[PDB]
C-alpha cells in the first residue's frame, strides 16, 4: 500500500551520514569531536533508521574513514 | 577629504567586525562603518 | 603527537560525514515518486 | 614563463615587520574566529618550515 | 587562539614540546602561565547537503 510504497522509498534511498548531522564542533588540545544529531521524532521523520544502527555502523565506519582522510592529511603535511 | 570626512586609516595594527574597507582603485585609503559608507558615497556624488 | 601540523579538522569531519553511508546498495541512490492509478518508482 | 612563490613570503619580504602584524593584518576582527585563525596558523607555521 | 613574541614578532613554537622562546629575539616565559589552552572549533552554517532543512527552514 501506499504507507509501504514510502516505506521502500526510505528503504532503497541511501542515507548519507551529512544529511543527518548539525554543526560539527572539534575541542582541541589530545583532541576531540563533537557531533551534533537532531531529534528521534524528526529523525524518524526524514527517515527510519533506528538509533542502535546510527550507534554501530556510525561508530565503526565513521572512525575508518575519519582515520584514513586525516591520514591522507597528514601524508600529504609530510610532502 | 575621505580622512577630513571622517574615516582614518590605523597606523597602530587595528581592525574590528563592523568596519569595511575603502578603497582608491587600489589602495588602502582607511576603514569605515557600512552605514558611513553608504552616507560617504551619497555626499561624495552630490558633490561630483 | 605534538609535531603533527594543525589539522583543518570540521572540514574533515564534514567530508567523513558525506564519506560515510549506512545503507547504501552498491550503484543506486534517489528513489522518488511521481503521479495513471499505475503507481510506479522511480529510482537514480 | 609562469612563476609561483607562497604569499607569506612575499609579505615578510616586502616590510621589515612582526608576524603578529601579518596576523593582526589577517583577522584583525572578532578576535580568534576560528575559521581564519586556524588557516592563517597553518600558514604561519608552513612558511616557518 | 595563538602565541606569538613579545619582544619580537617570531611566532613561538607550540609550549606542548618544551619551553618557550622566540627562535629570533630569544626571550623567555613562563610556560604555565598560557597553558591549557582552550580551541573550540566550529562549522560554517549551510555547509551540510540537508535532508531536513526544508522542513526546518
Ligand atoms: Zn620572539
Amino acid at each position: 500500500s501506499d504507507k509501504r510504497a514510502s516505506a521502500f522509498c526510505k528503504e532503497v534511498n541511501k542515507l548519507v551520514l551529512s544529511e543527518v548531522v548539525r554543526q560539527v564542533r572539534v575541542t582541541e588540545k589530545t583532541y576531540a569531536i563533537r557531533l551534533d544529531l537532531y531529534s528521534r521524532d524528526e529523525y524518524q521523520d526524514e527517515y527510519g533508521v533506528l538509533q542502535e544502527e546510527i550507534e554501530s555502523t556510525f561508530s565503526n565506519r565513521f572512525l575508518k574513514i575519519l582515520n584514513r582522510i586525516i591520514k591522507s592529511y597528514l601524508a600529504k603535511s609530510k610532502q | 577629504l575621505l580622512l577630513s570626512l571622517g574615516v582614518d586609516p590605523p597606523s597602530v595594527v587595528g581592525h574590528e567586525s563592523g568596519w569595511g574597507c575603502v578603497q582608491l582603485d587600489g589602495k588602502i585609503v582607511g576603514w569605515c562603518t557600512y552605514k558611513l559608507a553608504k552616507h560617504v558615497a551619497d555626499v561624495l556624488r552630490l558633490m561630483k | 603527537p605534538i609535531n603533527t601540523e594543525k589539522l583543518l579538522m570540521v572540514s574533515l569531519v564534514e567530508k567523513a560525514c558525506s564519506e560515510t553511508v549506512i545503507h547504501e546498495i552498491p550503484g543506486i541512490t534517489r528513489c522518488f515518486s511521481k503521479p495513471d492509478t499505475v503507481p510506479k518508482v522511480i529510482t537514480e | 614563463n609562469e612563476y609561483l612563490i607562497p604569499s607569506m613570503m612575499i609579505l615578510k619580504a616586502l616590510l621589515e615587520t612582526s608576524d603578529k602584524e601579518i596576523f593582526e593584518g589577517i583577522v584583525g576582527k572578532d578576535l580568534g574566529n576560528t575559521f581564519l585563525t586556524d588557516r592563517v596558523e597553518l600558514m604561519l607555521r608552513a612558511y616557518k618550515s | 587562539s595563538l602565541i606569538f613574541c613579545s619582544e619580537c614578532g617570531n611566532l613561538l613554537e607550540s609550549t606542548t614540546a618544551q619551553w618557550t622562546t622566540c627562535d629570533q629575539c630569544q626571550s623567555v616565559y613562563p610556560s604555565e602561565q598560557f597553558a591549557n589552552l582552550v580551541v573550540e572549533t566550529k562549522s560554517s552554517a549551510s555547509a551540510f547537503p540537508s535532508a531536513l532543512k526544508l522542513k526546518h527552514s
